């Protein structure tokens, strides 16, 4: 299975999970039931950026699966791969929205789940200033808790805002990593779809700071690529869904670095086994100056 | 039918009609319906019992020549002789280059300009370098290269980029190369009356001969030219007939051998010659190149390219060419007649290529610079005979970027290498983009023009289709010059013609979507590149999604090139049918059975859009075989 086929398989799995969870939400709560994220002004940010539509009820959430379906075209060309990554991102957002409408408190501490607009505005000032020179999106599991803690604290000591997805949260807790918004170590959630909660940070950064109106998807992608200094460090074995989510990160212009053997793409998808050089490799790949 | 897609070509054809001079198009029209027997390859003249012609349609008419040779035998022998002639042309070019290398000296006209390249080549030839004088090394390297041409005992020396698997496959098949002249002689011997009358064996002998061109003759010529005249790097130039200057002396270098054109370029900066050009009433000296010698001087110095093969006559039709200096190969003899209608001095310089009624000034290899200065002085003095009322230079020229040797490509690829990962100075970024599928493949577009095809149409259509399908294109020779004239050799072309993956790659690496890798002998560079990629991936060259295209080929050299490209394991599309349709067995060998032998085969397709589609499908199926 080559890179394109891996991304397409991951996007289809994300679509299947989104369809299942949306069906569950439709069964339990009804199509008139409200759909929203806590304290946001852009409804579902990824769908709002891609199309301009605001998802307000469960029926519209079910109708948002058509966006995911239309973004998956299985032809081995780079544009289709980027669109398939975006389909995975939209599907992950739909899954998170369904989680919020199904459970009153989908995320428990230390996971924070969705990040509200006021937090985005608070982080915007140090973002453009340079006190936050980048965003380290750490996903998966490191071979040890010690190495995960070392990498996370290396990013933290450099001022980067690091977000954690997956078992790396538990490894960092075992590694005595101090977490919080002021400590710049944000645990999003144990599921892969929780990575969308940092993706919407970039998307809304284009909506708030950039002033790009909703539906101008190419302008949003250009803004995230040229303004948001985010990158992905994917540790541990990578499923097709993880690779598809990484394709979404690449579609947003965010390079993906991993310790796994993957079909490398220069400046976009890079393998770095040496955990002692992963921080420097990511800073170089994202062109970050400390 | 239109004669060309190039507007400057069309304006000069109108001028040639107004001037009452004949062109290659006019002679093609005069030839009318060409002989069917010769077109199918079923005519034989190998002995004076003939001429013999057998039916191109099996089961009808005369079946055998007088000696009993079948249509397949006649076709296979004719094809083999074309391969032998092409191999001879390329090998003679490389032999001259090696002899020039052998005569290099510190204080002479010919020096060593790339010592690192010479040391790497010496490593490839098992020549010691440590603690040695550079010219002693150069002479030893030249001796080894010369031995490759005529050794009768032992094995020849092949470049390290050639995969071990490909060599083992050649040895098992029986096509492993011997000395170049020996293989040419073997082909000529086996086509003699009453020798080889088996099509498969004949084709295998021709493949064996073509390998000595691709991997020994052209390769050594290219690498020694780099050693003596400098490795090409990315450089700007201008292309098409508009580069001629009305108010300057115009000196057009046509042919293939680079030593003469290098010495002419050096002589053009001589203060006495510049002063002489001023004194004859010209603003200066304007050197322009055509065909492969133009490609060489343009790759290494940015000399403007006046035009490719079927434009050579039109260069004279402008009435502005004060001197036309030619060495060997692809020099239309009609130029001698044509220059009578203008003031142009048509100067032959090589004992290998005498042309009747041209001015012969033998280029002296013993004193190359002085000889080049004398020839250039004749061209400059001819400026006084210019008739400015007969001058018409089209205001049509195009910016081009070239100089993409393998070394230059590797240097460009270093830009997209993460320093914390590495390694540097490899083809690894290219291998990565090919394996990931961001690039679907790489295609080489090579070859001449041919009056049978609208000039430059097939080259341009094939190149645009390939780059639109995210296939990166490397170009050589007259195809490269067609791309230069059209405007494809530009960074802007990436966003104008390329597909998404290739546009992203071009933006990241800062290269045009079409890479000009030099002259016809520089096709060896392409081989080198492919080999490196294969050696990096641990596979044979037949496992890669690569292809070669000759949309508008005419020469025996093109036949030899396609043969050795296929024998190396690279599928080749021919835009002009070779004279083999009369032999069904030969057609079946070249287009079907060759894949069993060397993993690649010929594709005959005269429609460029269909050729692009077939190339994409073949690359995709090879990718699926490879798992990428
Ligand atoms: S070699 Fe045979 S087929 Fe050819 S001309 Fe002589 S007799 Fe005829």
């Amino acid at each position: 299975m080559n890179l394109f086929q891996t991304v397409f398989t991951g996007s289809k799995q994300a679509l299947a999970a989104a369809e299942g969870i949306v069906k569950q939400a439709v069964d339990e709560k009804g199509r008139d039931y409200k759909v929203a994220f806590p304290d946001t002004a852009y409804s579902l940010p990824v769908i709002f950026a891609a199309t301009g539509k605001k998802i307000t009820n469960v029926g519209e959430l079910e109708g948002a699966l058509d966006i995911v379906r239309s973004l998956i075209v299985e032809e081995e060309m780079l544009d289709k791969l980027l669109n398939s990554g975006l389909a995975t991102a939209v599907a992950a957002e739909i899954i998170e929205a369904a989680k919020y409408v199904l459970s009153d408190a989908p995320y428990a501490e230390p996971c924070v789940g969705f990040i509200s607009d006021p937090i985005i505005r608070s982080l915007g000032v140090p973002l453009v200033t340079g006190d936050i020179p980048g965003v380290a999106v750490i996903l998966g599991e490191c071979p040890d808790s010690e190495t995960a803690a070392k990498i996370i604290k290396d990013y933290q000591s450099k001022g980067l805002l690091t977000c954690l997805v997956g078992k790396v949260i538990d490894q960092a807790i075992e590694g005595k990593v101090k977490m919080g918004l002021d400590l710049r170590v944000i645990p999003l959630g144990y599921d892969v779809t929780s990575v969308i909660h940092v993706v919407t940070i970039a998307i809304r950064a284009a909506l708030i700071f950039g002033g790009i109106k909703g539906g101008q998807l190419n302008d949003i992608l250009k803004y995230t690529a040229e303004r948001v200094p985010a990158f992905v460090n994917a540790f541990g074995p990578l499923s097709e869904l993880v690779v598809s989510a990484g394709a979404g990160a690449i579609a947003l212009g965010f390079p993906v670095l991993t310790d796994q053997v993957v079909p490398e793409v220069p400046t976009l998808l890079l393998t770095q086994k040496d955990y002692d050089k992963m921080v420097k490799t990511s800073l170089e790949a994202r062109n970050i100056k400390i | 039918k239109a004669k060309s897609i190039d507007q400057a070509t069309l304006q000069l054809l109108d001028k040639a009609k107004q001037d009452g001079v004949e062109t290659v198009w006019d002679r093609k029209a005069d030839m009318k319906v060409q002989c069917g027997f010769g077109s199918a390859g079923v005519c034989c003249r190998n002995c004076s019992m003939g001429p013999c012609r057998v039916s191109p349609v099996p089961g009808k008419g005369v079946e055998r020549g007088i000696c009993g040779a079948t249509a397949d035998v006649i076709v296979s022998r004719n094809f083999a002789r074309m391969v032998a002639a092409g191999t001879a042309a390329h090998s003679d070019h490389g032999r001259s280059i090696a002899l020039s290398l052998y005569h290099t000296s510190k204080d002479g006209d010919i020096k060593v300009k790339d010592e690192n390249k010479l040391k790497e080549v010496a490593k490839s030839f098992n020549v010691e370098t440590e603690g040695r004088d550079i010219y002693d090394i150069a002479h030893d390297v030249a001796k080894e290269g010369l031995s490759n041409y005529g050794k009768q005992l032992g094995e020849v020396t092949l470049p390290p980029s050639l995969p071990e698997k490909r060599k083992e496959l050649w040895r098992k098949l029986g096509v492993y190369p011997r000395a170049v002249d020996r293989e040419i002689a073997a082909v000529m011997h086996s086509t003699h009356i009453g020798c080889n009358a088996d099509a498969e064996a004949m084709i295998k002998m021709s493949m064996r001969c073509s390998l000595t061109d691709g991997w020994m003759g052209s390769f050594m010529g290219t690498e020694f030219s780099d050693i003596m005249f400098g490795t090409p790097h990315s450089i700007d130039t201008e292309a098409n007939l508009g580069v001629l200057e009305k108010n300057s002396v115009n000196v057009v270098l046509h042919g293939h051998e680079p030593l003469l054109s290098e010495m002419v370029v050096e002589a053009a900066s001589d203060p006495e010659l510049v002063e002489l050009a001023k004194s004859v009433g010209a603003d200066g000296i304007n050197l322009c190149g055509m065909c492969c010698t133009g490609n060489e001087v343009s790759m290494r110095h940015g000399i403007k390219i006046a035009g490719n093969f079927m434009q050579q006559e039109l260069a004279v039709v402008t009435g502005a060419v004060d001197g036309l200096i030619v060495d060997v190969q692809c020099i239309m003899p009609a130029l001698a007649k044509l220059s009578k209608s203008y003031h142009t001095k048509f100067i032959t310089t090589s004992p290998k290529a005498h042309i009747t009624d041209s001015i012969y000034m033998e280029f002296d290899e013993e004193n190359p610079l002085d000889s080049a200065k004398k020839i250039l002085k004749e061209a400059i003095l001819n400026f006084k005979n210019r008739d400015q009322s007969k001058v018409m230079i089209p205001e049509l020229k195009c910016k081009a970027i070239l100089g993409y040797s393998v070394e230059e490509i590797i240097n460009k690829l270093d830009k997209v290498v993460n320093t914390q990962i590495g390694p540097m100075q490899t083809v690894k970024p290219l291998a990565d983009v090919l394996v990931s599928g961001v690039l679907r493949g790489a295609a080489a577009v090579v070859g001449c023009n041919n009056p049978k095809v609208v000039q430059d149409s097939a080259h341009i259509e094939t190149i645009k289709g390939l780059i639109k399908n995210d296939v990166i294109v490397v170009v050589t020779g007259c195809a490269a010059q067609a791309a230069a004239k059209y405007g494809l050799l530009q960074k802007e072309a990436a966003e104008k013609y390329a597909g998404p993956g290739l546009a992203t790659v071009c933006k990241l690496v800062d290269i045009p979507p079409v890479l000009h890798m030099g002259s016809c002998v520089d096709i060896s560079r392409i081989l080198d590149l492919v080999g490196r990629v294969a050696n990096l991936l641990g596979v044979d060259m037949s496992d890669l999604p690569v292809a070669g295209v000759a949309p508008e080929w005419m020469s025996e050299k093109a036949v030899a090139i396609g043969t050795y490209v296929v024998t190396s394991g690279i599928d080749t599309w021919l835009g002009v049918a070779p004279p083999v349709t009369g032999g069904p067995e030969v057609v079946d060998i070249l287009t079907n059975k060759m894949e069993d032998w060397v993993g690649a085969k010929f594709f005959i397709e005269t429609d460029p859009h269909k050729a692009v589609e077939q190339i994409v499908n073949r690359m995709n199926e090879k990718r699926k075989k490879l798992g990428i």
